[PDB]
């Protein structure tokens, strides 16, 4: 189901604005989700097809899953959405590293001043870094690559007379242009075929990257993840899904132990 | 103008009726006319509900069996606004027990050639 | 199958109880029995209880209210108890906690002593 | 690509061009593995700051 927020965002101190749909924007983006988007043949039989869901739909989905974790925890992902005061679901999430609730209690307005300026953070932190979104300029920058080769490979002569069949065929006569043209033919079915076995080479390793985004969802976003190294740095706490073009973001929130001290210790009294 | 002529069609154990999606061009360039993102979609009547997509036509739109083929917005789920408060909770007074299944493919047909 | 997973959707939708394989031509089938929290209701909430100046927490429930009485409940299954000594902790006073309230927390030793 | 094929021939050097880019798409491919194969690396035993 497509969940929604609350007309009043009163999270106990925690300020989501940044990962939340901007209302004043047309296309209804969180403000991470606009810096995302702006970070990152036709004559030749080559086409290029349409999504079948559109980045509004896409955003729609991501803002769905927000509103789930902001109000309803992890139950939304194991059955109906159970409603949950926020600063609760973060007591949970506390008992869930090993910490007991009472500091959650104690420290709540230190934690979520801390959760807030993180989240300030990677706004920052994204804008003033070009190379932040590399892996996923990448794939573009892969794709455009092999289409423009598989075009230039059109001005090849492959051994023929000229590159271009109306040249051969307004010259030479059919016996002796079904040897010229018989020789492009080969080359340029062969360029075909190259392009085609890259792409299902590349294909493969695209599904794998979208087979671990969606466990990443299912289990950084649509729950809490004890699994070391997962879901971040750190004792996992929670994730929120931010959409990118060809591409998802995840925000991991975790837990890091601060301040150490020495102490004496005994295994038993 | 040239480009990709596709064939939608609800199965002949169903229909012999079908719509053409004539891809990536305009419907005053193709000569129950529908201009989409993907091309011009011929034989199929717009509607302005929306439901699970059926067939993919591309960029939201899909199409359906319903008699006559249709063309509408693709439906991502129906709405639920969770009645949250800082002092509400929902808990559980029951339960079910679900059954689910989950198939996956393991191996395929060892050939081999001469 | 060979264990109980908490992976979130690894082992079917819900909270994962146990899965059974079953062969099929090149393949496999799995039949996953998950439980579903069924018929949910509302309730009053709070993070703690104040009671003789001491904040207490719950153990491994959440504190529940149906309007006139407070008690102590498991997350996944409505089941009320009532609030008392061994099935909460104390942890400093009540100044700190935001939206503590006041109830009575029982101690089973006062009236046998 | 082109030692491999032609040697130090200058005649089949000549040939070869003609049939466009698929030398530099082969060295492309190959170099692409090679870096993959310290990303590999790195991603198992660098785990430690
Ligand atoms: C949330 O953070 C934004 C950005 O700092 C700020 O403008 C906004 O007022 C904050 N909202 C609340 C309720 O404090
Ligand atoms: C603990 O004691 C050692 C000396 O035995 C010292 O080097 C170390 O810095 C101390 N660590 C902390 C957190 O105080
Ligand atoms: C074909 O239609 C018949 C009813 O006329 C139905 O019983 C059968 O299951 C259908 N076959 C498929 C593959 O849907
Ligand atoms: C072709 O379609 C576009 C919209 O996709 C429209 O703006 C344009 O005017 C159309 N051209 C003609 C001749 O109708
Ligand atoms: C759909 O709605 C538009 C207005 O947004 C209207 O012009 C059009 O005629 C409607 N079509 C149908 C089938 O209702
Ligand atoms: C729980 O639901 C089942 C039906 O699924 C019903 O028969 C049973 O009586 C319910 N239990 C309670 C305590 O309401
Ligand atoms: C809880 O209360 C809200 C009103 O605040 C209501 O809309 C919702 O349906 C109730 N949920 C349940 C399970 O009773
Ligand atoms: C709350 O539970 C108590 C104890 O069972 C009962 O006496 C009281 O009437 C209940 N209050 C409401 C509003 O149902
Ligand atoms: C809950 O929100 C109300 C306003 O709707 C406010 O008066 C009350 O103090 C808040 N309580 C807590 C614990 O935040
Ligand atoms: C809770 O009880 C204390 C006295 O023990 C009182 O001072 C305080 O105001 C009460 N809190 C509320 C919300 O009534």
């Amino acid at each position: 189901q497509i969940y929604k927020t609350p007309p009043i965002k009163d999270f106990g101190g925690f300020n989501f604005s940044q990962i939340l749909p901007d209302p004043s924007k047309p296309s209804k983006r969180s403000p991470i989700e606009d810096l995302l988007f702006n970070k990152v043949q036709k004559f030749n039989g080559l086409t290029v097809l349409p999504p079948l869901l559109t980045d509004e739909m896409i955003a729609q989905y991501t803002s769905a899953l927000l509103a789930g974790t902001i109000t309803s925890g992890w139950t939304f992902g194991a059955g109906p959405a159970l409603q949950i005061p926020f600063p609760m679901q973060m007591a949970y999430r506390f008992n869930g590293i090993g910490v007991t609730q009472n500091v959650l209690y104690e420290n709540q307005k230190l934690i979520a001043n801390q959760f807030n300026s993180a989240i300030g953070k990677i706004q920052d932190s994204l804008s003033s870094t070009p190379s932040a979104l590399g892996k996923l300029q990448d794939v573009v920058n892969q794709n455009a690559q092999a289409l423009n080769t598989l075009v230039k490979q059109l001005s090849s002569n492959f051994g023929a007379i000229s590159s271009v069949l109306n040249d051969i065929l307004s010259r030479l006569c059919p016996p002796e242009a079904e040897v010229q043209i018989d020789r492009l033919i080969t080359g340029r079915l062969q360029s075909l075929q190259t392009y085609v076995t890259q792409q299902l080479i590349r294909a493969a390793e695209i599904r794998a990257s979208a087979n671990l985004a969606a466990t990443k969802m299912s289990e950084c976003v649509l729950g809490q993840s004890k699994r070391v190294d997962f879901c971040g740095k750190g004792y996992h706490l929670m994730s929120f899904p931010q959409s990118a073009p060809h591409g998802v973001v995840f925000l991991h929130v975790t837990y890091v132990p601060a301040h150490e001290k020495n102490f004496t210790t005994a295994p038993a009294i | 103008s040239f480009g990709g002529v596709s064939v939608i069609t609800p199965g002949t154990n169903t229909s012999n009726q079908v719509a053409v999606l004539y891809q990536g061009v305009n419907c005053t360039e193709v000569p129950n006319v529908f201009q989409t993102r993907a091309g011009c979609l011929i034989g199929a009547e717009h509607v302005n509900n929306s439901y699970e997509c059926d067939i993919p036509i591309g960029a939201g739109i899909c199409a359906s069996y319903q008699q006559s083929i249709i063309a509408y917005t693709m439906s991502l789920g129906a709405e639920n606004s969770v009645a949250y408060s800082n002092n509400s909770i929902a808990i559980p007074t029951n339960f079910t027990i679900s059954v689910t299944t989950e198939i996956l493919p393991v191996s395929m047909t060892k050939t081999s050639v001469d | 199958v060979l264990g109980q997973s908490k992976r979130v959707d690894f082992c079917g939708k819900g909270y994962h109880l146990m899965s059974f394989p079953q062969s099929a031509p090149h393949g496999v089938v799995f039949l996953h029995v998950t439980y579903v929290p069924a018929h949910e209701k509302n309730f009053t909430t709070a993070p703690a209880i104040c009671h003789d100046g001491k904040a207490h927490f719950p153990r491994e429930g959440v504190f529940v209210s149906n309007g006139t009485h407070w008690f102590v409940t498991q997350r996944n299954f409505y089941e009320p108890q009532i609030i008392t000594t061994d099935n909460t902790f104390v942890s400093g006073n009540c100044d700190v906690v935001i939206g503590i309230v006041n109830n009575t927390v029982y101690d089973p030793l006062q009236p046998e002593l | 690509c082109t030692m491999y094929i032609c040697g130090d021939s200058t005649e089949c050097s000549n040939l070869l061009l003609q049939y466009g880019s698929f030398c530099t798409q082969l060295n492309r491919a190959l170099t692409g593995i090679a870096v993959e194969q310290d990303k590999n690396t790195q991603e198992v035993f660098a785990q430690v700051k």
